[PDB]
């Protein structure tokens, strides 16, 4: 109930699906391949993915954060003359170091986690893996898949247009 | 689907949210430990050899 | 190429007022002509070095940015003899010439006589020291035994690039180029170093940098890569470069700017952080000198126009991918450079942020109008994207 | 001060505030003048052990002295690096007795005696400074002057 | 291209549960590293 | 799902305050 | 805190008068006042480590 | 030359280098076994040493009053900059879009995780009282007292820490996609759910892809500022105090170019075994191995510059303590360090520039253990030699090491072989994505001829 499930052997065939996809209105689809096709990704993906609003965002967030942390730990909370150096904002140099660190951890975390996130990475189950022959996805096995969400999405014709091109095995995958 | 239950999804979101409050725990338990009066000896009235009373 | 003519045509005008003013200025005094003219050298060669050490860096590591850019960057490096002439004006002034042309002291303090020599008035000891390495005969003659390597690389790799359109470049000629480059490189940057500390750092002898030479380097590589971005958007429309080019390369060239730029700040602050945190006093004059009568300000607008300003443009895909937005940021930032080696070279004479000289300004816009316009001359003796080249396959990816 | 083996003076581990250096510069140097010079820390008012100080053990003082916290400091031995003179002694190994009931009643109570960790250089004797300070305050107060 | 989990019903809720766990995590550590003494 | 959430948070809130309290018993 | 802030703490002398002594509402003004009058110095000083540690 | 060699498919490179993990216990070779005995006896090494250093103090080093910094910062540095090469390959060849990076950014990044891991300890080892270490970091305390923050010791600190996480996420982000290939081909109902969990249900799709490419591309962009950073800091330490020899205005980059160079020896002083032991010949190929030995022979000339930039300072001052540190290095009583500096990373680097000399792999593995010893050697002279002698003639001794830093040495050889054998017994050595993108980005490449 799921969707409907192709089984093409060679990306190329995959990507020729997914070109005749798309052209009778079936979106809402995915393709699993065990490599970034590239061609497969812009057909069906095509977009902002929003991980680099994150990272500017928490990276500027650090950067920020260390500044402060110097300034109010060193020339505010405590102040104590070392060396003789200055106790103001010309203190800017032996500042940099903290900051530029902050500012690329943050940054790093937020690309990783905004990354797990956003594709909903966490989830050891899914309805798919219910394909019998999905074992052999990540080891030279191509699948395109049409959710039950594509607005224009019935169990017969699904098949019938996915056996329309020639498919080593069409599944229907089920929750 | 294959080798894993349909609550493993809720299992393993709630594991992390676990472990962050455990961390987090583990964390204010350290500070009031090290913040405490039996640690430092306040409040407790320390008897003495001779009982002498202010 | 009617485009590249209205470019020389810009750059021929530029040089004519340049040196027309700077003329004038020599007329009231020659002293201020001559420190104007040392400035103004030394901003016009980081173009030809630039060029020079881009087209070896290319050929060692093969690109679609190389491939589009391998003829300009020929042309600009084919300009380096001329800049060797250039450099007899600046030898006249450090030579016997003093005491004439109205020189009322040499240029070079260790050129004076009194300085290097015991019992002189001054007798400086530190410049003393230094005597024969830093001597007028032995400096004309390092510097002129750099223009030789440097002519000699640039003139053979373009010879070779010509070549390759008539035969053989399957394997030949490629490797052979390719091998010229890696020796070359290690032979540019020695020479890049030397020349920069003997055109630069001997304006004052007391201090000595390590890092000096290789910031002028990396200044040399922004101001070269924002030239060819300004170039590229001028030759857009050549037809070699409607149907071999491709958005790909034009990302690249904005990408290596953003990267020159980063890589600039960092050999910047590096030299700061470590002469300011270890307080000597040998070190500490340079940084005062750059620090007082209203040379801080400059020195804060490089931070924020300079730095700040195109690493946030730069941040975005697009305004590196877009030509247009590419080409307004490279004329900033040339713009920005101008300023940094003026905050670099001015200081030793001028003393006050208000004392600057119309010739200061005069100097380099004349000199790198003279090398536009020479460049734009070389470019159109040969066609652009040579067609014959293992690598045109990186440009049909 | 500690009293360190001969083993660890061999090791030039020998910890002395004050040391006296003879240079023996002469012409000849077989009948050579024998210069004496007295060195401790010279409490420089801008001191380079103090920035490369990573938990602030050495902050410098409102009158003008150098300031060494045994209790911060963690040993890293930067500071030692740092200084020009050379004048500060680290405790590499336990050179303080502690099982000799007469060495303990040496001691005196004003200053700490420092463990294994410890960097230890001049203090311009601050235990007799801190005391003519609070002195000085509570003749002040007392007297209602507040000199 | 939409998040995985746009048009849930869940989304905004667990948004707010995560906020929520935040503030009061650092409410509690201000408490403890700066009023309790 | 939140109602999880916000169950373990409420526990974790008693047991933080709990700690608190044994610190000055 | 105190050697930072000592005017929310210092009294007018009679400190050692049985603790009987409460300190008045506007402590702020008759602390200002002392720390003044008796010339206590400002944190500059008081918080130097030479102070407590030797 | 090519970087892959033909006859490959997508089945056979996830055969291949699956086959490596996966092996039934029982089935190890027997190398391996060697090999991991080896390593945990120089780990038990390292235990004692690390014990008998708690007991009883740093002073059981070589170190003194002068030279307050012995072979601890020498090893710290040395092992902190093996870590460079590898964050190279897997960063900046990520932005340079070079093609010889997919099969070996794996075993680099191992690389790098596990000589930070080695790096870390001797700020901790060498601190006199180790258990304070927490005072650098900034931590509620009812003191209130802060890190310095002006110091490089405590920049130290939040750029290994920043080092070591960036690197650990960056690796284990990788690893996701092959944990999905691993738990498919499991074969066993606990093998799985192990890998299923660290794949975090994969699932390879587009709409994840998208995601993940322009993750790696964010993270590789990250990575290649904080490295050069990291190595520069490692090199502010000296650089900001005023010691004749530490203050060199060109320490940062030449200190980053050194990293490069002494981390590229000692990654094809380990590939080339691998490669040769098992099947991998076809995914390494000699290419890969003469543009590596081209890269150590870049980054080698820049650190010789650094050499000749450091002599020209040294005669171009008239400064009395520049000229006896260039005395001292060339004939004082350590000038054997310097002598065996100049043969080992100037002399042996020189046989490079001939294409003959890089194509033979023995060649390549004695110029490797050639240019790890002179790097170490390069850093015993920035520091000692500097340290023994300074201002004031008074205060001149020698630095004499002992045994038990060099039992640390090994000790810490021994961890690092370790989590070496460990890593290629669980973990797959090659990336099993991104190598068989590679052969479908080759095969498109023949399409397009
Ligand atoms: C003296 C201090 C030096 C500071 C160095 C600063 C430069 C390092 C920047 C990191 C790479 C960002 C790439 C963004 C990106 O992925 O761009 C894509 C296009 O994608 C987008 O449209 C936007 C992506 C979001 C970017 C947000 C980044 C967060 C903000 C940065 C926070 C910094 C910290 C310090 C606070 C295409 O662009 C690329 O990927 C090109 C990458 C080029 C690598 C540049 C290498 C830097 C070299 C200089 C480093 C010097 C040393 C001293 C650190
Ligand atoms: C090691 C530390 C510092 C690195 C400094 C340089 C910054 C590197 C990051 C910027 C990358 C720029 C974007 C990518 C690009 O345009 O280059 C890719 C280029 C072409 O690749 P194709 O697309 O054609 O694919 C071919 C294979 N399919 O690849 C290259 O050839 C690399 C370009 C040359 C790199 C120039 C850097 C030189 C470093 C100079 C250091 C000077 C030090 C002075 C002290
Ligand atoms: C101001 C002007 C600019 C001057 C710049 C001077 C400094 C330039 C240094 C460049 C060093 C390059 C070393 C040579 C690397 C090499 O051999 O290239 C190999 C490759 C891959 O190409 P392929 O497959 O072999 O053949 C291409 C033709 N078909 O190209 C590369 O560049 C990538 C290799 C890795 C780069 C190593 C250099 C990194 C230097 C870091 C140290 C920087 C010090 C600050
Ligand atoms: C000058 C800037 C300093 C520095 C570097 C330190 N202090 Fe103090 N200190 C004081 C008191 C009463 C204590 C005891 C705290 C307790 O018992 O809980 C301390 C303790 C310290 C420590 C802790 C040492 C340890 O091993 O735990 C440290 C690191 C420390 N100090 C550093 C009292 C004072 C002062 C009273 C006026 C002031 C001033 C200082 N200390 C100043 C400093
Ligand atoms: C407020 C009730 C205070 C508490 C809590 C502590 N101290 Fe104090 N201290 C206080 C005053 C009003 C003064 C007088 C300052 C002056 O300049 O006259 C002091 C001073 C000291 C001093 C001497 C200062 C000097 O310059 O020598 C010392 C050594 C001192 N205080 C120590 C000290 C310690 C160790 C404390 C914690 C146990 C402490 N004080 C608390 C007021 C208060
Ligand atoms: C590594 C992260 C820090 C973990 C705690 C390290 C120091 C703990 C310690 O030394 O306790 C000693 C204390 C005197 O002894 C004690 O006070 C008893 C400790 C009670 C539990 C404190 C730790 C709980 C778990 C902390 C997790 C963080
Ligand atoms: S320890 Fe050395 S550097 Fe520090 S104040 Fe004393 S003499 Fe100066
Ligand atoms: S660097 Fe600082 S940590 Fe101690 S040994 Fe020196 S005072």
């Amino acid at each position: 109930v799921y969707g409907v499930m192709a089984e093409f052997p060679t990306p190329e065939a995959l990507i020729e699906a997914t070109r005749k996809a798309k052209a009778a209105g079936y979106t809402k689809m995915d393709a699993f391949s065990p490599f970034p096709i590239e061609e497969v990704i812009e057909e069906i993906a095509h977009g902002d993915t929003g991980v680099p609003r994150l990272v500017l965002l928490f990276g500027l967030i650090g950067a920020a954060s260390g500044f402060i942390l110097q300034y109010i730990g060193n020339l505010v909370d405590y102040p104590l003359n070392v060396g003789g150096r200055p106790l103001d904002i010309t203190n800017w140099p032996a500042m940099i170091p903290i900051t530029f660190e902050s500012g690329i951890l943050l940054a790093s975390f937020a690309a990783a986690i905004g990354m797990i996130v956003l594709n909903g990475l966490p989830s050891p189950y899914h309805p798919v893996f219910n394909v019998p022959r999905f074992q052999y996805a990540s080891q030279d096995a191509f699948f395109l898949c049409i959710e039950a969400t594509d607005p224009l999405f019935d169990r017969s014709r699904t098949s019938q247009f996915l056996r329309s091109l020639n498919p080593m095995q069409v599944s229907e995958v089920a929750y | 689907a294959q080798i894993f239950p349909r609550n493993a999804n809720l299992l393993s979101r709630l594991s992390i949210f676990a472990l962050v409050l455990l961390v987090v725990e583990g964390i204010l338990i350290l500070g009031v430990y090290f913040r405490s009066n039996y640690f430092r000896q306040v409040n407790v009235a320390i008897e003495q050899p001779v009982a002498f009373s202010h | 190429i009617p485009q590249l003519g209205q470019v020389q045509m810009l750059g021929l005008a530029a040089a004519v007022i340049g040196i027309g003013v700077l003329a004038a200025g020599y007329f009231l005094s020659p002293t201020s002509f001559f420190e104007s003219y040392i400035y103004g050298y030394y901003v016009a060669m980081t173009i030809p070095l630039g060029c020079l050490g881009f087209l070896m860096v290319q050929h060692l590591t093969g690109g679609a940015w190389g491939v589009t850019v391998r003829r300009m960057l020929e042309a600009g490096a084919a300009t380096l003899p001329i800049m060797g002439l250039l450099f007899i004006p600046i030898a006249l002034g450090y030579f016997d010439t003093y005491k004439a042309l109205g020189l009322e002291h040499p240029l070079y303090e260790w050129a004076n006589p009194e300085v290097v020599t015991p019992g002189g008035a001054e007798f400086d000891p530190i410049i003393a020291h230094k005597v024969p390495w830093l001597s007028p005969l032995w400096v004309t003659a390092r510097i002129a035994i750099f223009f030789i390597i440097w002519s000699a690389l640039a003139l053979t790799l373009r010879a070779w690039s010509r070549q390759q359109d008539a035969g053989g470049d399957a394997k030949k000629l490629a490797t052979r180029m390719r091998r010229l480059s890696g020796i070359g490189v290690a032979l540019f940057v020695i020479t890049v170093t030397f020349f920069s500390f003997d055109v630069a750092m001997s304006l004052d002898p007391h201090w000595f940098s390590t890092i000096y030479g290789a910031h002028y380097m990396a200044n040399a590589g922004l101001m070269t890569l924002a030239f060819l971005a300004l170039m590229m958007s001028r030759v857009r429309d050549a037809a070699l470069f409607r149907e071999y080019v491709s958005v790909k390369p034009i990302h690249d060239i904005g990408k290596l700017i953003f990267a020159f730029t980063v890589l600039w700040t960092y050999m910047s602050y590096g030299q700061l952080v470590i002469i300011w945190s270890g307080d000597v006093a040998e070190f500490t004059p340079w940084y005062v000198h750059r620090t007082q009568h209203g040379w801080v300000f400059v020195a804060l607008a490089l931070m924020l126009f300079a730095f700040a300003l195109p690493f946030f443009v730069l941040l975005f895909r697009g305004t590196k991918r877009n030509l247009n937005t590419l080409a307004t940021i490279a004329g900033w930032i040339v713009v920005m450079r101008f300023v940094d080696m003026a905050w670099i070279i001015l200081p030793e004479f001028r003393e006050h942020l208000w004392d600057i000289a119309i010739t200061d300004v005069a100097a380099p816009i004349g000199l790198i109008g003279l090398v536009i316009a020479l460049f734009a001359a070389n470019v159109q003796q040969a066609p652009l994207l040579p067609l014959r080249d293992p690598n045109m396959e990186q440009l049909q990816n | 001060i500690a009293v360190v083996g001969k083993d660890q003076v061999s090791r030039g581990r020998e910890m002395h505030w004050i040391r006296i250096d003879r240079y023996f510069a002469g012409e000849d140097l077989d009948n050579p003048s024998i210069y004496m010079m007295p060195v401790n820390c010279m409490q420089c008012e801008k001191a380079p052990c103090e920035v490369v100080c990573p938990v602030a053990a050495t902050v410098h003082d409102y009158e003008g002295l150098n300031n060494m916290v045994y209790n911060r400091c963690v040993g890293t031995k930067y500071c030692s690096n740092n200084c020009p003179y050379k004048v500060r002694r680290f405790n590499f190994l336990q050179y303080s007795d502690t099982t000799t009931e007469t060495f303990k009643l040496a001691f005196n109570p004003d200053v700490t005696v420092r463990i294994r960790g410890v960097m230890e250089k001049c203090t311009y004797c601050v235990q007799r400074i801190s005391g003519a300070r609070i002195a000085a305050k509570r003749a002040a107060v007392q007297a209602g002057q507040s000199s | 291209m939409q998040p995985e989990w746009s048009g849930d019903p869940e989304v905004k809720p667990v948004f707010l549960a995560v906020t929520l766990t935040g503030m009061v995590a650092f409410l509690l550590m201000v408490w403890l590293f700066a009023f309790y003494w | 799902l939140s109602r999880l959430m916000i169950a373990g948070l409420m526990v974790f809130l008693v047991l933080s305050l709990v700690v608190l309290l044994a610190g000055r018993l | 805190n105190c050697h930072r802030n000592p005017e929310l703490y210092v009294r007018p002398r009679e400190e050692v008068y049985n603790m009987d002594y409460v300190p008045p509402s506007n402590q702020l003004e008759i602390g200002r006042q002392l720390v003044a009058e008796y010339g206590i110095m400002p944190p500059d000083q008081l918080t130097n480590c030479y102070v407590c540690h030797r | 030359e090519a970087y892959l060699l033909p006859g490959e498919t997508y089945t056979s490179i996830s055969a291949k280098i699956g086959d490596v993990p996966l092996t039934p216990p029982l089935k190890t070779p027997k190398g391996w076994l060697a090999g991991f005995s080896v390593a945990f006896f120089m780990l038990m090494i390292f235990f004692v040493s690390v014990t008998w250093l708690f007991i009883r103090g740093v002073g059981i080093w070589g170190i003194n009053i002068p030279v307050g910094w012995g072979m601890d910062i020498i090893n710290f540095v040395w092992w902190i900059g093996i870590g460079h090469a590898g964050t190279l390959i897997s960063a900046i060849l990520l932005l340079l879009n070079q093609g010889w990076r997919n099969s070996i950014n794996r075993f680099a990044e191992a690389m790098t995780l596990f000589a930070v891991a080695c790096a870390g300890l001797y700020p901790i080892l060498h601190l006199g009282r180790p258990w304070l270490f927490y005072w650098l970091i900034p931590y509620p305390n009812t003191h209130g007292m802060w890190p310095q923050f002006r110091s490089a010791l405590a920049w130290d600190v939040f750029a290994i820490s920043t080092y070591a996480t960036v690197s650990l996420v960056f690796w284990l982000v990788g690893l996701i996609p092959d944990f999905a290939t691993l738990r498919d081909r499991a074969k066993n109902i606990w093998v799985k759910r192990l890998y299923g969990i660290a794949a975090l249900g994969w699932r390879g799709s587009a709409r994840h892809w998208h995601r993940y490419e322009m993750a790696s591309i964010l993270l590789a962009g990250l990575s290649t500022p904080l490295v050069v950073s990291v190595h520069s800091i490692i090199s502010l330490d000296f650089a900001i105090s005023q010691v004749p020899g530490w203050q060199v205005t060109v320490f940062p980059p030449y200190f980053v170019a050194g990293a490069v160079f002494a981390g590229f020896a000692m990654v094809l002083l380990l590939m080339i075994p691998v490669r040769t032991f098992y099947g991998f010949e076809n995914y390494i190929t000699l290419h890969h191995l003469d543009v590596m030995a081209k890269v150590m022979l870049t980054t080698g000339m820049i650190v010789v510059y650094g050499y000749f930039m450091e002599v020209f300072a040294s005669l171009y001052s008239g400064n009395e303590f520049e000229e006896y540190l260039l005395y001292n290095r060339l004939f004082g009583p350590s000038s054997w360090a310097y002598w065996g500096l100049l043969f080992c990373n100037a002399v042996a680097i020189q046989p490079l520039w001939f294409k003959k000399v890089r194509q033979n792999i023995p060649a390549l593995l004695i110029i490797s253990l050639i240019v790890s010893v002179g790097m170490w050697l390069e850093r015993y002279v920035i520091i000692v030699i500097s340290l023994e002698r300074d201002f004031l003639p008074s205060s001149w001794d020698i630095y004499i090491p002992t045994i038990w830093d060099w039992s640390l040495y090994i000790g810490t050889f021994g961890l690092f072989f370790t989590l070496l054998f460990l890593f290629i017994r669980v973990l797959p050595m090659i990336n099993i994505f991104e190598m068989r993108l590679f052969l479908y980005q080759e095969t498109e490449k023949a399409k397009q001829r």
